[PDB]
């Protein structure tokens, strides 16, 4: 039986280096089950010496059995768990909401309330919502290396970019003409019969009494 | 009288005490969160101030009500920069228009000198723009209001070193912004029209107010006054003070480079830095102390744009994004905490979008991030700096065993490989064999398992025990006990910290605390009764359980603490840390990277290479940061660490005092007016928790444990190494870790296949990094990391792609008039202006905008010193006491051209640009000093200036300064107060180490020594003063030098007295030099015209008293810039225009055209990398550990062997030196000497045991495509070579500079070359015979007497192993 | 030798069981581990508690 | 020679360890 | 065989040591 012996050795030997690593880390003072459900129960917040759990998902778990309530030990767990979420395709990788992206573009651009400021917003709004953000974000960028403005970087994302083919431009809701932005008034125009962003129609600004003008870009 | 308030800021910025001055003025101010300051009684000295009758008509016409500092500091600034030019009468001294013509004159004089030296004329032309007096007062913003509060600052100065006087005040008047300094504060006053500004109130104008009165109907308070004040400290203006200098300095520098190119400068643009200036002073005034958090984050902008410039590759926008984002987060937050309405914070945006849409190159986004400190600092609270230490020490972490054993085995595994390939063998192991199989067979067959198969046995290694390593008994240095060091009180006495007004009681007990002091007081000091001190854990007794925090200097955090301990404590920590970084921590490497676009490809090839040529090698590399790391540990982690070092040293309980003791302590800070919240007099002994302060800190603190936090690092990275299966390269700079990971690619692979393989490559081990740290407790934040192919610290530098990028405004943006010196020394001053030059030359590659900044302030150190000392009463007009009449310009320029050596003034020495460390200072000044009078057309002055008369010094004084003259003129000031520095030291010590050292009879054993060293036939200084360094009495040097930095042992009237008249003395020797001079000299030097028969005659005539007839040698070496010319030998078509030129022994020089990298274009020099590397090509026995005193011991016997003669009787003459520090017999001690018996000893001193230059002082990024060839210069290529005065390490570094010099603003193409030589001269070149010093008589002096200093004797060399 | 095999199969079960239960460990850390082992330190080296001692037994630990 | 003897002694010796920590492990370890 | 029993001893030792130190805790 040498092969069947000297298995069980080998195995023998690594078993008990790592239980006796691990009962001197956390010797002498460790809560057993049995004091720790009791405590926990009757406090409502784990007691303050360590403690051995089976996996990472019953320490996530560990909370007074009568209500459910947060306590340290379990935020420890949270954040080790979206630690271990991470991939090495997305490590440090922007998530932007459509909010958030619409921002960052406004930092590339130039000038106040131009019309490029209307079609940042609207760009982003349609792009968050059909999932594409992030492609969007990289195309952006690309042009932006190649040499190019924002704003000729922002023409060619909506003639070619694939979330924007046949979309009809948005409809924004104001009291008179005077309530669009100064810079963005010498652009206005008569609604064309069926306006699409990939053609240069930003949004259609519809004013109280049922008058509408469509911003060209 | 030795002290002075600081010059400039180095100090938190805390408003506590201001509180207490409005309330005893009948103002209101809520500075402080701390409620003991609400109702406490005012200290007696705060409240003595409101009787001053300057103080009270100051405040005349005031309102009640008072704002804080910074929501005036805008208008502030803005006030001081428009209107200081009609107050011209006030600083009518400092001669403004001197200090422009001194500084034009300068330029012009180093532009002669470079035209010269290179050998072209007309290289440096004149754009007659930057060229006319009235350049910088007409089109530098900055230029009044710098010069009124350089003046206001000394007035300033004065006042708060006066002691109080009540009737001690300045102040200032203006249109706006009045001023007033009284003992420890200073009070703006403004106009409230100038605040309200056509607003309906005054929080409606300035929303961040509302903190002080939520929503109060203040109109009545603010209708029958005209004016609105600000209390603040002493620190507030001389931070003002601060910020002007530095802007000034940055906008000068600028605008003359972007004058000087046109084309690419590498400085931003001045466009861009209106725009920040005045965004940045907005953003501070409209959001007060916070604004600092939007600021602070113009640093990793500054790196995120840089990023964004190679290949393009989607994550290279990553970073940059990732900061965008966070900085929209602050503000969204600062926006509802202070209900600012969206078009109120334009500011902020037009921050962010000036640096992200200005689109820079590399060169000049790296020099911006330099302007990090040009808006100030923030006011700091202990109770905010405090909660968030709290939070982070007391938390809760999940960790998991398997980790944290894999990795302690790693641990012990590079131990044990280190020990191996440094012994050859394995240590003794002592543990059962049985338990480990696949260590048992090699450690029976002596041989080292392979790095590949590690991984799999890795558990076997628990289970290793062995041998001591390491003796405790001996650590190298033993001097670092004696250094300056803060310390906490103890426990008894742990309230006198604080006032006795404030806290409410009186402290029983009342306390001394600096560690020069309780060094020198404590009775026994054994090193071994430190260690039987934390061995017997004696630190547990209730005196020593108090630890306090202290607030850090110049950051824009909410606060970063240090800590205190209380002395013995101390002591316990330097031993560890000491004994550590000498026994364990050097099987660690923690420096071990290079930059890998500057490595040869073999190197790669085999580093890079899993187990062991058609392969291509791509690095990628990843940042994270160590400060988040010290709170963080927990014993659950780290007992095995800590166990396995006490066994290794053999001790028992040294590594654990850290976690036994912090958490039993109470933290909290020491402030003198803000105690803890909740404290009284019953409540003292135990006090509870409270904002300031708490109980159970569970984490490390910031430098108590650093050598075994760095080790702990270095073993994770290791694991992960074995894990991932690739290589990795790790380096530590003072807070960034930067890892690399080198790939292996086919020959046949797109470019951007490799770069995007190798990030891949670097992420993997990013996210592997991360999960193994956070199962140990610690947290590395995705956000803040980013991976890139180019981006790399290395030194404290930045590189992109292998490219060195410039950083040289940190350096020169803090160039001032004054520095922290004794007694406010002129010569302090200006040797802190030329330090400062000669790095911030090495950083960039323009010379003249920075030449002009540092000449600037050198004039302005005279004038201002001159008519404002501090030492002196308050007008005292130096020149006019001592010379009957005042300076003239031409006097002053001669003091400032003349060389230091020669006993002038001059720090600036051009041929500094060049290489730093200078063979022979004498021969390189005289050289300089020709040059500058033929270009001042007064030729006939250089006899008359280098012939001054010899003054009285001993042989002492010729052994410390070997290089020197004996003029009085070039002595420092240090020199005159050593003497009574020693004589406290025999009256307050009771120290055993130092009385013994400094014995009753140690100023004859100087004497004795110094006379015999320069007793042998031919004198050979160098010799000397090598020699002095390691016997006694250079040990007591040392330890002068190191105490000297400290106060009431320096300091002790009659010391005024002393110091005054040394003052005017100084001063009478630099600025007259009709009054010094020897007609005599004069005469015999006119007849030489080398400069090295010139050197050699002064030094023989300057130390005639000591020579007695003797001649010096090894001391003259020839000027490289005398000895070699310039001559070129073609030049391509494209810079013969740009030079505007029309058409043997040497060495070789020429550019080499292939490029590597290149970033952003190939059309300047600095811009490129190339190839080459051309500074490449320039014992029996041996013990494990061997002591300080065993080297030194080592190396005398080495130089005294080398220097006599084979047939002599050397032994003699080395046992009176050898007895004093070791107990070996002479015929040991040769057993470790290493191969002799080569050389010529007057030429092979000098590079045998002489400092040299490495590099020339330039960017590194020239070197790279330089093609060096030292073999054409004839039989100097070892006939007559080791034989001569040339030193051929020195021509390489000379080639690199001119190269680099000549280039530094051409405009470069694919098409240019350069080729030139370097050829010799015949009037500098010497054949020095080779000779030997004879000594007649052996010392003669009892230098045995040191058997009980461990600090100075070996009493057992050899214990460690043999080797 | 058929006592030696029974054995053995229960020892394999046994062994494999508790490193398969190692491989999924996790613990938390106290504030009682530092405390405890100074406490313990100062025993074995002097004999007798270490003075002003009140601190550990509000830690829950000198016992 | 002692060994082969002192071996078949040894693993029940083992073997009552190794129920011991079996048992341990189910009172130390929280699994709820 | 004699390594074999040797060994086995050697991990019945550490197997006694480790067992107290788990016996303190419960
Ligand atoms: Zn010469």
């Amino acid at each position: 039986m040498g092969r069947t012996l000297e298995a069980i050795s080998k195995g023998m030997s690594e078993m008990l280096a790592k239980y006796d690593h691990l009962v001197i880390s956390t010797g002498r003072t460790t809560a057993p089950a049995a004091a720790f459900d009791a405590y926990l129960n009757e406090h409502g917040v784990p007691p303050p010496q360590p403690a051995i759990f089976k996996d990472l998902g019953v320490a996530q778990q560990a909370c007074s059995k009568g209500t459910m309530v947060k306590n340290a030990t379990t935020d420890a767990a949270d954040k080790m768990s979206k630690v271990l979420e991470l991939s090495e395709e997305t490590f440090s990788k922007p998530n932007l909401s459509a909010k958030d992206l619409a921002l960052l573009l406004f930092t590339h651009l130039p000038g106040n309330n131009t019309p490029f400021h209307i079609l940042a917003q609207v760009l982003s709004k349609i792009a968050y919502k059909s999932g594409k953000s992030g492609a969007f974000l990289d195309a952006f960028h690309q042009i932006l290396s190649e040499g190019e403005n924002a704003q000729a970087a922002l023409t060619r994302l909506s003639r070619t970019f694939d979330a924007f083919l046949g979309v009809v431009p948005p409809v924004i809701r104001v009291k008179n003409f005077q309530t669009v932005p100064r810079p963005c008034q010498k652009s206005l125009r008569a609604v064309p019969p069926n306006p699409t962003i990939d053609k240069g129609w930003v949004c259609v600004y519809s004013s109280e009494q049922g008058e509408t003008r469509a911003l060209k870009i | 009288p030795t002290q002075y308030p600081d010059a400039r800021l180095s100090s938190p910025i805390i408003l506590d005490q201001c509180d207490l001055l409005a309330r005893s003025l009948g103002l209101y101010s809520h500075y402080s969160h701390n409620p003991k300051l609400r109702n406490c009684r005012i200290p007696h000295h705060i409240y003595r101030l409101r009787n001053s009758t300057a103080l009270k008509t100051f405040l005349q016409n005031c309102s009640i009500l008072t704002v804080p500092f910074h929501s005036i500091w805008d208008h502030i600034l803005t006030s001081i920069q428009y209107d200081a030019i009609n107050h011209v009468d006030d600083f009518k001294y400092l001669l403004p228009s001197e200090l422009v013509k001194y500084a034009n004159w300068d330029n012009e004089f180093l532009k002669a000198y470079l035209n010269k030296i290179l050998g072209l004329d007309h290289v440096f032309s004149a754009s007659a723009r930057s060229q006319c007096e009235d350049f910088s007062p007409k089109e530098n913003p900055y230029y009044w209001g710098m010069l009124l509060l350089v003046h206001l600052s000394q007035l300033a100065r004065r006042i708060k070193g006066q002691r109080g006087s009540l009737r001690s005040n300045w102040k200032f008047i203006g249109t706006d912004l009045e001023l007033f300094g009284i003992a420890d504060f200073v009070i703006f006053k403004v106009p409230v029209k100038t605040i309200i500004r056509n607003a309906v109130s005054l929080q409606a104008s300035k929303p961040g107010l509302r903190i002080w009165y939520r929503d109060q109907n203040l109109t009545p308070y603010l209708c029958d006054d005209e004016f609105i004040v600000s209390v603040a400290s002493y620190e507030c203006f001389i931070m003002i003070k601060d910020v002007f200098i530095e802007r000034y300095n940055t906008w000068e520098i600028c605008a003359r480079a972007w004058l000087e190119d046109s084309d690419g400068a590498d400085y931003p643009p001045l466009d861009v830095l209106g725009e920040l200036y005045n965004q940045g002073d907005q953003i501070i005034a409209m959001y007060l102390e916070d604004g600092f958090k939007l600021i602070k984050h113009l640093e990793p902008l500054c790196v995120s744009c840089i990023q964004t410039h190679g290949i393009f590759t989607p994550r290279k926008y990553w970073f940059q994004s990732q900061m965008i984002k966070s900085y929209y987060d602050e503000l969204h937050d600062l926006n509802l905490k202070l209900q600012i309405s969206d078009n109120k914070a334009e500011c902020a945006q037009n921050f962010i979008k000036t640096i992200v849409q200005a689109k820079l190159t590399p060169q000049q986004y790296c020099e911006l991030f330099s302007l990090q400190k040009h808006w100030g600092h923030p006011v700091l609270y202990n109770d905010v700096a405090l909660d968030k230490v709290k939070k982070h020490a007391q938390s809760t972490k999940i960790l998991k065993p398997k980790v944290m054993f894999e990795t302690f085995c790693v641990f012990k595994f590079i131990v044990a490989k280190n020990h191996y390939h440094s012994q050859g063998s394995w240590y003794k192991t002592t543990h059962d064999l049985h338990l480990t199989p696949y260590l048992r067979q090699h450690i029976v067959s002596n041989s080292f398992p392979s790095q590949a198969e590690i991984y799999q046995h890795l558990w076997e290694w628990y289970f290793v025990e062995h041998e001591p390593l390491f003796s405790t008994k001996i650590i190298s240095d033993l001097s670092i006990f004696i250094k300056d060091r803060a310390t906490a009180v103890n426990q008894e006495c742990w309230d006198s910290v604080f006032d006795r007004s404030v806290l409410g009681y009186n402290p029983p007990v009342r306390f001394s605390k600096r560690v020069p002091e309780q060094f020198l007081g404590q009775a026994d000091f054994s090193l071994n009764q430190i260690l039987e001190f934390a061995e017997k854990l004696e630190y547990l007794a209730p005196s020593y359980r108090n630890f306090s925090f202290s607030l850090k200097e110049k950051e824009l955090n909410i606060g970063r603490t240090f800590g205190k301990l209380p002395y013995r404590v101390r002591n316990v920590q330097t031993l560890a840390e000491a004994l550590l970084a000498d026994g364990l921590a050097k099987a660690f490497p923690s420096n071990m990277m290079v930059v890998t676009e500057r490595e040869q490809k073999e190197a790669l090839l085999h580093q890079a290479s899993w187990h062991h040529e058609n392969a291509i090698v791509r690095g990628a590399s990843f940042v994270t940061d160590l400060e988040k790391y010290n709170l963080a540990f927990r014993y659950e982690f780290t007992r095995h660490f800590i166990d396995y070092c006490n066994r290794c040293y053999g001790v028992k309980n040294l590594f654990d005092w850290m976690h036994f003791l912090i958490p039993l302590c109470y933290m909290h800070v020491s402030d003198f007016y803000s105690p803890p919240h909740c404290v009284t007099e019953d409540n003292r002994n135990n006090p509870p928790d409270c904002a300031n302060a708490y109980h159970y800190h569970l984490g490390g603190i910031e430098g108590l444990q650093q050598k075994l936090w760095t080790c702990i690092s270095c073993a994770q990275i290791t694991l992960v190494e074995l894990k991932t299966k690739l290589k990795l390269k790790s380096s530590v700079m003072g807070d960034n870790q930067c890892i690399t990971t080198l790939s292996l690619f086919p020959i046949d692979a797109p470019n951007d296949y490799q770069e995007n393989e190798a990030e891949l490559n670097a992420a993997r081990v990013a996210v592997e990094l991360a999960i193994t740290t956070g199962y140990s407790g610690i947290f590395l934040k995705p956000e803040e990391t980013f991976v890139h192919s180019g981006f790399i610290y290395f030194g404290k530098k930045q590189y992109l792609n292998g490219v060195q990028l410039p950083q040289s405004l940190k350096t020169m943006a803090r160039c001032g008039p004054l520095s922290d010196s004794i007694f406010d020394d002129l010569q302090g001053s200006l040797a802190s202006i030329g330090t400062s030059f000669e790095r911030g030359t090495s950083e960039t590659r323009h010379i003249f905008p920075s030449r002009w900044i540092a000449s600037f302030h050198s004039m302005l150190a005279i004038n201002l010193l001159n008519q404002n000392h501090l030492g002196f009463p308050l007008g005292f007009n130096i020149d006019i006491s001592c010379f009957k009449k005042p300076l003239t310009f031409s006097e002053k320029l001669i003091a400032l051209i003349t060389p230091q050596v020669l006993g002038g003034l001059s720090f600036l020495n051009p041929e500094k640009l060049f290489y730093r460390n200078i063979s022979d200072p004498l021969t390189s000044g005289l050289f300089q000093l020709k040059n500058a009078l033929e270009f001042l057309e007064k030729e006939e002055l250089f006899y008359i200036l280098i012939s001054k008369k010899p003054g009285l010094a001993d042989a002492s004084d010729f052994v410390m300064n070997p290089l020197g003259l004996n003029v009085p003129g070039s002595k420092e000031i240090i020199t005159f107060l050593r003497q009574t520095v020693r004589e406290n030291i025999t009256i307050t010590s009771q120290n055993r180490i130092i009385n013994s050292l400094f014995h009753i009879g140690s100023d004859l054993e100087d004497q004795r020594v110094c006379e015999w060293l320069l007793s042998s036939n031919p004198v050979m200084s160098r010799f000397a003063a090598d020699i002095f360094s390691r016997t006694p009495s250079g040990k007591r040097l040392q330890v002068l030098g190191y105490l000297e930095g400290t106060r009431t042992l320096l300091a002790s009237g009659t010391m005024l007295m002393k110091l005054r008249e040394l003052t005017r003395n100084r001063w009478k020797s630099w600025f007259s030099y009709i009054d010094a001079l020897d007609d005599d000299l004069s005469e015999s030097l006119e007849k030489f015209t080398c400069t090295v028969d010139v050197a050699n005659f002064l030094r023989a005539y300057s130390w005639s008293d000591v020579l007695k007839g003797k001649r010096l040698i090894g001391a003259t070496l020839p000027c490289l810039l005398e000895q070699f010319e310039v001559k070129w030998i073609n030049l391509s078509e494209d810079l013969r225009e740009q030079f505007n030129l029309s058409s043997l022994n040497y060495v070789s020089c020429a550019l080499d055209r292939k490029v590597v990298q290149k970033h952003p274009s190939v059309n300047r020099l600095a811009w490129t990398i190339g190839n080459r590397a051309p500074y490449i090509g320039s014992p029996p026995l041996r013990v494990n550990c061997p002591s300080a005193a065993l080297k030194e011991a080592i190396e005398m016997v080495s130089r005294l062997l080398w220097v006599t003669q084979g047939t002599a009787d050397r032994e003699k003459l080395l046992i009176p030196l050898l007895n004093s520090r070791v107990n070996l017999d002479y015929q040991t001690v040769l057993n470790f000497l290493p191969t002799h018996y080569s050389g010529n000893i007057v030429h092979r001193y000098n590079d045998q045991y002489g400092q040299h230059s490495f590099m020339a002082n330039r960017m590194s990024n020239t070197s790279t495509r330089a093609i060096i060839s030292t073999n054409t210069l004839g039989k100097y290529a070892g006939q007559a070579a080791i034989d001569s005065n040339i030193i051929f390490q020195n021509t390489i570094n000379l080639g690199v500079a001119v190269l680099d010099i000549a280039l530094s603003l051409a405009k470069l193409s694919s098409a240019s070359n350069v080729t030139f030589r370097l050829m010799l001269n015949k009037c500098c070149t010497r054949h020095v015979p080779s000779e030997y010093l004879y000594f007649d008589k052996p010392l003669d002096v009892d230098l045995n007497k040191y058997m009980d200093n461990e600090l100075v004797y070996d009493n057992d060399p050899l214990c460690s192993g043999i080797k």
